């Protein structure tokens, strides 16, 4: 038999009462279960069209069978029963978009969950738009300062790039993203209008309490006013977690297509992959490696490929993506991690060994790369970071001769220099000066355990009285010869004073 | 009222005429001596709903009438559920008469909304020095209690219940998922002896929810939700800092996998249900800190094949906020409680949450213990005279610390005759800070064994010689 | 929990198993040579 | 002097060998867990496919 | 003949025709869409109903929508006018430079060259890379594969091969980007514009581009490789030219087939792959061959899922390659770039009659010493270096020096490491490896051979750290 060969539909046909019910635009649920609802009717429904149930839940018409329609429910299937009336909305599944969502904590479908009122959106954008082609894109040029010394120095992230934050549990993957969100405040407050970065954070499957605490952290740092929090937590149904990344991706595409720059944080894309695997298995589709569907790579590719940098012909906007992949026991060579690595333009490994030893952030500078990051790096930061990277690589190579002893000492000093606190992103010029201090051999004399104290004092000293030099560095974008001499003099003076 | 059309295994299909019950609705089978509750899981079509059974399906005849209760499985809840044992369907199984309460609550409830969630991490002071110092329990968090028998896990559970009842004035719920009947009876009588549950007056502090291993997988899949509903009543209608216990979460995952397999759903990796993450989330997200109160869950964990990367332990760790491991080696060393000071970790062990002083003290204690491990290795290999004076003083301080972590328990007073101590967090921090500062280096090693506040340690030192 | 047993070095058939086999064979070839020499000397009597 | 030095060096070398062996043991344990899970998943997928194709 | 859409499940659309069922592999245009959605017939399901694979997104398709049969397979513009242009799966110019005005069109699906048309000529394609030239030399007009995991160097290696050969190649070149990063395609397009291999002003361009990327639906990604292959076939056959066919990545073709076969209604094969995993791969690959009309020197990048060479998709493709280059993540961890595995990369022209006796002897000696070192690695790992024999220590030192010397900087990788790319000739690397095997450089440190080109650079780097 078939789904619509049920006795009730047959009775409706033979009795001739198939005229009163509107089968063209509405439908009745034949069988709700396993998260997929079969609907009889909706003859004029479209593929991927969003349909709303009687209870209030909305669903996406995935399978258009000859006799029925397979609708995935964006919510708990308990509220859906057999015989419920399903009606079309006449639109492919979309999400409210615009600047009215800035500062709003929304769910996968754009509904506000912060209790601050309805979203005042005026335009809706489809969640499954194709990524821009070859022509509309241009190479990544503008930098995207994260505020992390290790990131902005050794693994620079461009504006429009896709950089993966990959690591194990409790390795600071979320902390890097949060600091990046906070770091943009300096650019957003100013009137540059080309360095503003409207951040977006998407929570996929993580705890509701964690998302609430993240929102509290952003509000306390006055960073909520330019960020959008799309929440699809663990309690939310699997379709919501599957759809959540695409909703935030569309929200960022709005900024991308209007000449503005946006940042999207796909936190826990692995949890989205797990949710999609659940959806596929409940649909009885052939599983593959690790019981995953065969199209998980497409699932992540059609999402991350939308993040790109547009040329001046298409407004010159951009959309930077920082997906987060959770790895088990640091297994980089796993299905989902390797799929995401094959998509992103880099990775930031956060080894649990370094995190345990106290190296926070736990970036594995040996294995962390950024393919298109060198072009999108400021000249002064590049000048210091090239030498820093060379010295760190040489330190890693050797880790009793005088030369190798000096190399090991310099490497230890630089490693202690890269250590940074939480929720305190640094300005680009401040990082340039700090790295300049270590690179030019002004820390070889100090004991390694005193380097952090030295930096804490040196930041305060420079940011207070020597503001002119930092402003000159920020305006120029490079460390000039006069700038080099002045910075050398002041760092030597402070080193003498520090004692 | 429907009729049974399929009795395949524990999966029973009921066909209704007038009104199809929604999913997760309780169906009561007629004509049976003992209540048989069926939970609707699917709508198969043709006015037929596929249900899983909460009891044996023998004696079911195609055509038996089943009544739709109109709501999910509703359990008796209230202050009168304390000191009682109830199964998944809420029936009392302690043979002490019906549990007479005022209101019932459905086990299947939505997680608290985003606004209801608290936005500030807060430490739940358990009164235990080792726990409150090195692996503090976040209020509304989840704790993974590692270790099995021979390490006093049940004693620790009873002492946690007693401490939370005495300090925060909050009751506790023990939901045994797949718990052995013999071990269930032993725990019941041990709790009776400890006084955490009283059979005479209404001073009991634990509400027991037992799903035994001989029950169908559907029963063990919802026993955790039953206990969680019992805790939710206290959190919401009374605003207490409830303490939920799940022994253990792995059997909850196994019951979920069995239930999914019975419904003919293609399994995920390592033979787990496709809805493993979603079911675990729906269970755990109700364990949070609302504005009225909070629920803190101390869930025992069994790691299958000793593989922390298996889907069940990984999904469980995804929700954990702290871990307490009871090492048999520590118990053999004579330190009770047997919480391992090194392997136990807490996510809230951060200066921004517990304060700079607490974080510094805990980090110093852990560093001294690790240095003691290294020096003990050296002493095992070389001689004790090889190490310097600094190494000897660090060894002495670390021994004093690891004997100070031991603490008498009120629940064990009747056995060992030693009065139990509820050490406040401030006293614990101050004592360990003073020990690290070398203030009490002249006191003997046994001066800190099985004492509460450091004042009792100096008193015991005075008692010695 | 995964455990091991006795004589698992040669079972793996890796470098160490071949090394142990070669060492045993080289030692016992010398021992057989010595025993053959002693037996021949005895048989001459 | 030679026997004292030889015993000390023997102890140090055996300790280093034990540390290296333990490191290899943990790496192979992770690999073994991955392989065991993969085998279980593969066999279950084969069984499910055979049942569904019936 | 026009049909009506009956089923829309993913990228698979089922169409029922009142009369005139279109044959298999026939393009069907869907009427009523702003874009051009074209369906490729895959099965005749009976009841005058066909099952099709869509070449674009299926969003907005309504059951009963009118779709018109084109009456022919998917045809693309082909000819000299396709050089210097970007095409999609169905031959639509996506470089917004106007229509591709070619005098003829070619069907996407064609039969592979027959047995007699095959050519057996074998030469050596010196690529200027030490590892490739020494151990697994490439053959002109022979299929080449670049195996590797995720982020091991496949794209960098194929770009280096392009920079080395295609710019100096007399004939035309065809690049087919299948399931790769779109920004990589944009970078390649701009690099070829800057280098002059693609000219936007006059008809002097030498390379034609076809791009179906990872953003495309699985139907598109399963046929873009066929589009690039068809362009290469035209350039090989109807013009008698020597053509380079760079494909990256070719595994996405198999992945797209696996994605669509689940919906097509096939019992899955091992690891959830399609049962027709080898048949379609063979049909696609055997068309990429050197016939007697012309030669297609093809370089194909093959993704290796989960770094598992035993996966069916990277395992069945070994038989279709003359020269194989297997990158490894473990080597890339040691910093040896390129990450070519010297004990897993093989070539068919590695024979003393073809490559020369000296070359074969040097390559075999290098492989032998590397295998000996790898066999010794376990004892070194557990016991230590001090437990080995003197000859074993010498072999370990020489093998480590060889491993360092295999690494070579790339011109395309200059912007990454800051080291100038080096293009060694075949004789120079032969001499260098022969000298290293002989023992002339047993006194230099191991680091003297790292990221250098000719052995003269190694000896001029050794004395720097005197
Ligand atoms: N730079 C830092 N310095 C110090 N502590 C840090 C730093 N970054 C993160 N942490 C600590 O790490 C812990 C949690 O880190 P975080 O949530 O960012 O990691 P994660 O791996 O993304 O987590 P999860 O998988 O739980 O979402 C907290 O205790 C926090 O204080
Ligand atoms: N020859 C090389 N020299 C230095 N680094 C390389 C080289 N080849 C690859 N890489 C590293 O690999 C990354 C690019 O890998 P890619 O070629 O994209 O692999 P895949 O195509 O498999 O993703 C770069 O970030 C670079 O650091
Ligand atoms: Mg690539």
């Amino acid at each position: 038999t078939t789904t619509a060969e049920v006795s009730s539909i047959l009775e409706e046909r033979i009795l001739g009462a198939d005229t009163s019910v509107d089968l063209e635009e509405t439908g009745r649920v034949l069988s709700i279960g396993d998260g997929i609802a079969r609907v009889h009717g909706l003859r004029n429904v479209q593929a991927e069209e969003m349909v709303e149930f009687s209870s209030g839940l909305k669903g996406m018409s995935l399978n258009l069978e000859p006799d029925n329609v397979g609708v995935v429910v964006f919510g708990n299937d308990k509220l859906i029963k057999e015989g419920d009336i399903v009606k079309r909305t006449g639109a492919i599944v979309d999400v409210p978009v615009g600047e009215e969502l800035l500062g709003r904590v929304v769910d996968a479908l754009g509904n506000a969950i912060d209790g601050k009122g309805p979203i005042g959106s005026k335009t809706r954008r489809r969640v499954g738009l194709k990524a821009p082609g070859i022509i509309p894109r241009i190479s990544v040029r503008e930098p995207m300062q994260t505020g992390i010394k290790a990131v902005d120095s050794l693994v620079p992230i461009g504006r429009g790039q896709r950089e993966l934050i990959i690591g194990d549990r409790q390795t600071g993957k979320t902390s890097i993203a949060i600091d990046t969100i906070i770091n943009q405040k300096r650019f957003n407050d100013g009137t540059d209008e080309k360095k503003k970065l409207y951040c977006i954070y998407v929570a996929i499957g993580q705890k509701r309490s964690t998302v609430a605490q993240l929102v509290k952290r952003l509000t306390d740092a006055d960073a909520m006013k330019y960020t959008i929090v799309v929440s699809a937590t663990a309690s939310d149904a699997a379709p919501l977690q599957y759809l959540a990344p695409y909703s935030g991706c569309s929200m960022g595409e709005y900024f991308r297509d209007n000449g503005k720059h946006a940042l999207i944080i796909y936190d826990d894309l692995s949890k989205q992959a797990v949710a999609y695997r659940q959806m596929s298995l409940l649909l009885r589709r052939p599983p593959g490696r690790e019981a995953y569907p065969g199209d998980v790579f497409y699932l992540h590719s059609r999402l991350l490929e939308r993040a790109a940098k547009m040329n001046d012909a298409f407004g010159g906007g951009s959309l930077t993506a920082l997906p987060v992949i959770e790895t088990q026991a640091g297994d980089v060579s796993a299905y989902i991690p390797t799929n995401v690595i094959s998509i992103t333009d880099g990775q930031i490994f956060l080894e649990t060994e370094l995190f345990y030893k106290g190296i926070r952030p736990a970036i594995n500078v040996g294995l962390s790369v950024s393919r298109v990051g060198s072009a999108a790096q400021t000249r002064a930061m590049k000048q210091v970071a090239g030498t820093m990277k060379l010295e760190l690589a040489q330190y890693r190579e050797v880790a009793l001769d005088a030369a190798t002893q000096q190399l090991l000492s310099r490497g230890v000093r630089l490693t202690e220099l890269l250590k940074q606190g939480q929720y305190a992103p640094m300005a680009i010029e401040e990082q340039v000066a700090v790295i300049y201090a270590g690179v030019r051999g002004y820390l070889d004399k100090l004991e390694p355990s005193k380097i952090t104290k030295f930096e804490n004092a040196f930041l305060s000293h420079v940011i207070s009285q020597h503001q002119a030099l930092l402003g000159k560095i920020r305006a120029d974008g490079k460390i000039s010869e006069e700038t080099d001499a002045k910075l050398k003099e002041i760092v030597t003076n402070f080193l003498a004073g520090f004692e | 009222t429907g009729r049974i059309v399929a009795v395949i295994g524990a999966v029973v299909d009921v066909q209704f005429d007038e009104g199809l019950p929604p999913i997760l609705n309780a169906l009561e089978v007629q004509g049976r001596e003992t209540r048989l509750v069926l939970e609707v899981a699917q709508h198969l079509g043709e006015s037929t709903v596929r249900t899983i059974a909460m009891d044996g399906t023998e004696g079911l005849v195609r055509g038996q009438k089943v009544l739709d209760s109109g709501a999910p499985i509703k359990i008796p809840v209230g202050p009168e559920t304390l000191g009682r044992i109830m199964n998944v369907i809420g029936e009392p199984i302690d043979e002490r008469g019906p549990i007479k309460t005022k209101q019932f609550a459905a086990i299947h409830a939505e997680a608290p909304e985003f606004m209801e969630m608290s936005v500030e991490q807060e430490i739940l002071v358990t009164g235990i020095k080792v726990v409150d110092l090195l692996a503090p329990y976040a209020k509304g968090g989840k704790i993974g209690l590692f270790g099995g028998a021979g390490v006093g896990k049940t004693v620790l559970i009873m002492e946690l219940i007693n401490n939370v009842a005495k300090a925060h004035g909050g009751y506790s719920v023990f939901a045994g998922v797949g718990e052995r009947t013999r071990e269930g009876n032993d725990l019941y009588h041990e709790m009776i002896e400890s006084g955490v549950i009283n059979l005479k007056d209404a001073t009991s502090k634990v509400a027991l929810v037992y799903g035994q291993m001989n029950e169908p997988p559907g029963a063990r899949a919802r026993v955790a939700l039953t206990g969680l509903t019992v805790a939710e009543y206290f959190r919401d209608q009374e605003g207490q800092d409830v303490l939920l216990f799940i022994d253990n979460i792995f059997r909850f995952t196994q019951a979920g996998s069995e239930v999914s397999a019975l419904l003919g759903r293609i399994p995920s990796a390592v033979g787990y249900q496709p809805t493993l993450a979603t079911d675990m989330g729906t269970m755990q997200e109700r364990i949070t800190t609302t504005k009225k109160g909070s629920i803190t869950s101390v869930q025992a964990i069994y790691v299958p094949a000793d593989d922390l990367t298996d889907p069940a332990p990984a999904t469980t760790f995804a929700h954990l906020d702290a871990t307490t491991v009871l090492s048999r080696a520590i118990a053999e060393l004579g330190i009770y409680p047997a919480v391992d000071p090194l392997d136990s970790t807490s996510r809230i062990m951060d200066p921004n949450i517990v304060g700079s002083e607490h974080y510094d003290v805990a980090r110093g204690v852990q560093k001294i213990l690790q240095d003691y491990k290294s020096l003990q290795d050296i002493i095992a290999i070389l001689g004790m005279d090889e190490l310097s004076e600094e190494d000897k003083l660090t060894v002495s301080r670390a021994r004093k610390i690891q004997r100070f972590l031991s603490q008498p328990f009120q629940v064990a007073e009747v056995f060992t005759g030693h009065l139990g101590k509820l050490v406040p967090l401030k006293e614990t921090i101050k004592g360990f800070q003073q020990i690290l500062a070398g203030e009490y280096d002249h006191l003997p090693e046994q001066a800190f064994y099985m004492v509460g506040p450091i004042e009792e340690a100096v008193a015991k030192a005075d008692k010695l010689a | 929990g995964v455990r091991s047993g006795a004589g698992a070095v040669r079972d793996a058939g890796g470098a160490f198993g071949k090394k142990e086999q070669a060492d045993e064979e080289r030692y016992f070839r010398a021992r057989a040579r010595e025993q053959l020499a002693a037996l021949k000397k005895h048989h001459e009597n | 002097e030679s026997t004292t030095s030889e015993q000390s060096a023997r102890m140090t070398a055996m300790d280093n060998a034990s540390k290296n062996a333990s490191e290899m043991i943990d790496k192979l344990t992770l690999t073994f867990n991955r392989t065991r899970q993969a085998v279980i998943t593969k066999e279950l997928i084969e069984i499910i496919s055979g049942a569904a194709a019936l």
